[PDB]
């Protein structure tokens, strides 16, 4: 739905990565280079990263209910 | 003295059907005096003995060496003088089977004394006049030390 | 009969993590070290969030279990703050939680990205830790949340949200000297990184006599402690632990 | 639903002691020591430490159940030293083994800092 606060294992934070993560992959990093930039070495924090789906964009398109 | 049997024993062959369990292996041993072949399991991996070797083996009914039995028990805080301060490698077990060549009609020559030291089993063959003091189901410490 | 002589040696230190050694300890001592790091290390985490107004698309519980997860600064205030369970108040005090207040209202047509850094302090020394800023909810044009909540004293055994370590790393006996693990093909497994043997070896020879010591730790901090602060209130509380314990002991024995 | 609170895996309600002493009869010299509210933290650290002590003839510890929170101890002792004696010992060992490891570990961070 949106990108997790924490790893789901190990408890680091990643949720301030998304943006960054998307940002270096416009420009032209392979998605090892870009989540090593990011500094995720353990591959439970890479995993959330390099697996997530971001929903919420496409939730946005609808008009809110107010 | 308590000393059920001694002997020195030299190692013939060390794991002869092939390595079955990685820290223990199956000696077969021959005595020089009393012409004993010994069967024996050693946990090699504390005590490594490879073959050729040589070791004065000893078969006591206690360690105290004062006929003071042992009640079978295990007292880490024990202030008499062990036997097995004069060795290196020692075990604990019960003898559980004593076979013998004997026919209904004549007693044994021959007769093989089997041990278990908490799995880890032994055979003695040999003469019957060395296992006189093996009887079936009770304790024995086995203490082996390397020979120069 | 008596306590070992434990020697620490610091090999790194950074401000995200430190990584040390502990020799001269035995196995239970370190592991339960380890074991406080993750779980009894009080931080400070959002708890009890009170929404006032939530248009958002992601419902009221997902942004309260959002906040809850983001790490705060707790570095010197945790100590001298009380549980709200033992405070005397309505369990919101300042001298045992610390207020919050997020206020966001998305007019622009762009994507309005609610983040760490909208989340209003009334204390200054505890702030999120990244004030990029964790996002916490994207909002469309006409969308608000509006909300308060507060930040109580706990430990990671109670939730993980107190848990202050992003990984804990802890290794001993890297040549594999004890034969603790048996390598069915000891050639096949790569040298650890504090691993001494050449490149023609894979284990060290056995040892008989080997005890564990000599305890590699890497403690990563998220961010709410610094990674010295959590090893120094690691030991304070699991000493706090025994010295209660032992108190509990004597009353029972007298 | 029936989950269980999550801070009532280290608190003590009303009425309940934090550790409780009862000999055991089969044995002579020897008593367990019931912890509530606790686990492994305690129990494996105060079992070594008593395993390092020479007058201790056992020295054990479990769970009775994970979901549950208590640690039954079981100390047994040579006859001219008591089982409540060693625990004490082996407590404050353990208390005096923190604080010089706090003491070091205060010393090496002053060390790494200025280096
Ligand atoms: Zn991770
Ligand atoms: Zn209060």
């Amino acid at each position: 739905m949106i990108i997790p606060v924490r790893c789901f294992t190990c408890g680091k934070i990643v949720g301030n990565k998304w943006e960054a993560y998307l940002g270096l992959l416009q420009a032209e990093y392979t998605e090892g280079d870009a989540l090593d930039a990011l500094g995720l070495k353990r591959y439970c924090c890479r995993r959330m990263l390099l697996a997530h789906v971001d929903l919420i964009e496409k939730l946005l398109n609808y008009a809110p209910l107010e | 003295a308590g000393i059920l049997f001694e002997d020195i024993f030299d190692v013939k062959d060390i794991d002869p059907e092939g390595k079955k369990f990685d820290r223990v292996s199956r000696l077969h041993c021959e005595s020089e005096s009393f012409k004993m072949d010994l069967i024996l399991d050693v946990n090699i991996q504390i005590y490594p003995v490879d073959l050729g070797d040589k070791f004065r083996l000893v078969i006591a009914s206690t360690l105290y060496e004062d006929g003071t039995l042992d009640d079978g028990e295990y007292n880490p805080t024990d202030d008499r003088p062990s036997r097995a301060d004069q060795f290196e490698y020692v075990m604990y077990g019960k003898v559980y089977r004593i076979e013998g060549d004997e026919t209904s009609t004549e007693a044994a020559t021959r007769l093989s004394a089997y041990v278990s030291y908490g799995g880890l089993l032994m055979r003695l063959q040999g003469d019957a006049n060395n296992l006189h003091g093996f009887e079936v189901d009770s304790r024995v410490y086995l203490l082996m030390k390397k020979l120069a | 009969p008596y306590a070992n002589q434990p020697t620490v040696r610091i090999t790194e230190l950074t401000d995200e993590n430190v990584k040390f050694i502990i020799e001269n300890t035995d196995l239970a001592v370190a592991n339960s070290i380890r074991r406080v790091f993750i779980a009894e290390v009080p931080i400070i985490a959002i708890d009890w969030v009170q929404i006032d107004a939530n248009s958002s698309v992601l419902h009221d519980e997902f942004i309260a279990h959002r906040l809850g997860l983001i790490p705060l600064t707790s570095d010197d205030i945790v100590d001298k703050l009380q549980y709200s369970r033992d405070c005397t108040c309505e369990e919101f005090c300042p001298e045992c939680s610390v207020e919050f207040t997020l206020d966001v209202r998305c007019n622009e047509d762009q994507t309005r990205h609610v983040t760490s850094r909208d989340l209003i302090s009334n204390s200054p020394r505890v702030i999120p830790v990244t004030s990029d800023d964790i996002l916490i909810v994207k909002l469309r044009k006409g969308q608000e949340l509006r909300l308060r909540a507060y930040a109580k004293k706990g430990f990671g055994k109670e939730h993980a949200k107190w848990n202050p370590t992003a990984g804990v790393a802890f290794e001993y006996d890297p040549d594999n000297a004890l034969r603790h693990t048996v390598y069915p093909k000891p050639e096949e497994w790569p040298k650890s990184e504090y691993s001494e043997l050449d490149e023609d070896e894979s284990q060290a020879p056995y040892d008989p006599n080997g005890k564990p010591e000599r305890f590699y730790y890497n403690v990563e901090s998220c961010g709410s402690l610094r990674p010295e602060t959590i090893v120094l209130s690691a030991l304070s509380g699991l000493k706090k632990k025994l010295s209660d314990l032992q108190t509990q002991l004597s009353h029972e024995i007298q | 639903m029936n989950a269980p609170p999550a801070f009532e895996s280290f608190l003590l309600f009303e009425g309940e002691k934090k550790i409780t002493i009862n000999k055991d009869t089969k044995v002579p010299n020897a008593c367990l020591f019931t912890i509530n509210k606790e686990d492994h933290t305690l129990g494996n650290i105060i079992k070594s430490q008593l395993l390092k002590d020479p007058q201790v003839l056992f020295a054990g510890y479990k769970v009775p159940h994970p979901l549950e929170h208590k640690i039954i101890i079981r100390v047994q002792t040579t006859p001219d030293y008591s089982p409540q004696e060693a625990f004490t010992n082996a407590i404050t060992d353990l208390i005096s083994e923190l604080s010089l490891l706090e003491e070091r570990f205060r010393v090496a961070i002053k060390d790494k800092q200025e280096g």
